[PDB]
């Protein structure tokens, strides 16, 4: 299923990200697009023999067994299955487990390299939220 | 860049009176300012972020208010010793500024 | 207790290079962005730029990225920056300072007196 920004952002703020652990509704947004470019099918496979999944590309040595990968720690306790939902709910949970632990929203490639730095505001503009 | 302007440069004050520095940006940083204590024999010491947010460990009386181009500093009830340079700092985008800096100088 | 200690001032003769160092302690360096500032008196701070540590991706300050060279040797947890030909105004004191993770500053070199 693919997201319309704004379809993204109402459900991202009707889940409590926005300003959750300081970060505003932009930043979620913003990283959602590149990201997954709004895909919650999305999935890249990476180095370590690991894969992401979905809306916001959670890595699988951590944070979910996929089943595929042998370091799991599967912190936000979930299949990385239940990541590919057409639902944004589980990958805003697990978001949610990641954004809190020591790193912030730097634990997403996209974010720190196509966000940090630049107006997200310009991400839910237009959206009536 | 975003200019802040910062105001007034000079303000002196009695200890137990509130003092109130402005922070002026050239476009709307989304409630993105930080602000700065710097006393003279000391590191740089964080107050404030994102406009209303208190850094963790900093006394109350600390406090700030603003959302795109005016933000402030309150400071109530002057200790002798938070007399310091304050600077406001925008982080919404590239470059990070900084405003000039307002000398707070104890009053006698 | 997160730390940045930098070291020692400098005289450099003009146009000769000199490099910064800013050793990092009391957390995971690789995982937060380190910025460089400077200040000269009666202008304010200036941003020199950031890099973050696991992959050396570095942003600059558009003014300063003919000037200066940001690195990090990730083993050892030093940030360096380099100044290629110091003239007369690169005289200031430059600030190695954490990124809060939002874009604030939360802690700060002792700071460095480069005398060109």
């Amino acid at each position: 299923k693919v997201y319309g920004r704004c379809e993204l952002a109402a459900a991202m703020k009707r889940m409590g990200l926005d300003n959750y652990r300081g970060y505003s509704l932009g930043n979620w947004v913003c990283a959602a697009k590149f990201e997954s470019n709004f895909n919650t099918g999305a999935t890249n496979r990476n180095t370590d023999g690991s894969t992401d999944y979905g809306i916001l590309q959670i890595n699988s040595r951590w944070w979910c067994n996929d089943g595929r990968t042998p370091g799991s720690k599967n912190l936000c306790h979930i299949p990385c299955s239940a990541l590919l939902s057409s639902d944004i709910t589980a990958s805003v949970n697990c978001a949610k487990k990641i954004v809190s632990d020591g790193d912030g929203m730097n634990a997403w490639v996209a974010w720190r390299k196509h966000c940090k730095g630049t107006d997200v505001n310009v991400w839910i503009r237009g959206c009536r939220l | 860049d975003i200019e802040l302007t910062q105001s007034p440069s000079y303000l002196v004050a009695s200890p137990g009176e509130t003092i109130t520095i402005n922070c002026r940006a050239s476009k709307s940083i989304s409630k993105s300012l930080a602000w700065y204590q710097e006393k003279p024999g000391k590191t740089n010491n964080l107050l404030i972020y994102s406009g209303s947010t208190l850094q963790s460990g900093i006394p109350s009386r600390f406090s700030g208010s603003g959302s795109g181009t005016d933000f402030t500093l309150t400071i109530s009830s002057l200790e002798p010793e938070d007399f310091a340079m304050y600077i406001c700092q925008q982080h919404n985008e590239y470059p990070w500024t900084f405003g000039g800096g307002t000398k707070l100088e104890i009053k006698r | 207790q997160v730390q940045l200690q930098q070291s020692g001032a400098e005289l450099v003769r003009p146009g000769a290079s000199v490099k910064l160092s800013c050793k990092a302690s009391g957390y995971t360096f690789i995982s937060y962005w380190i910025n460089w500032v400077k200040q000269r008196p009666g202008q304010g701070l200036e941003w020199i730029g950031n890099i973050y540590p696991s992959d050396s991706y570095t942003n600059y300050n558009q003014k300063f990225k003919d000037k200066a060279t940001l690195t990090v040797d990730k083993s050892s947890s030093t940030a360096y920056m380099q100044l290629s030909s110091p003239t007369s105004e690169d005289s200031a004191v430059y600030y190695c300072t954490r990124d809060d993770n939002y874009g604030a500053m939360d802690y700060w070199g002792q700071g460095t007196t480069v005398t060109v």
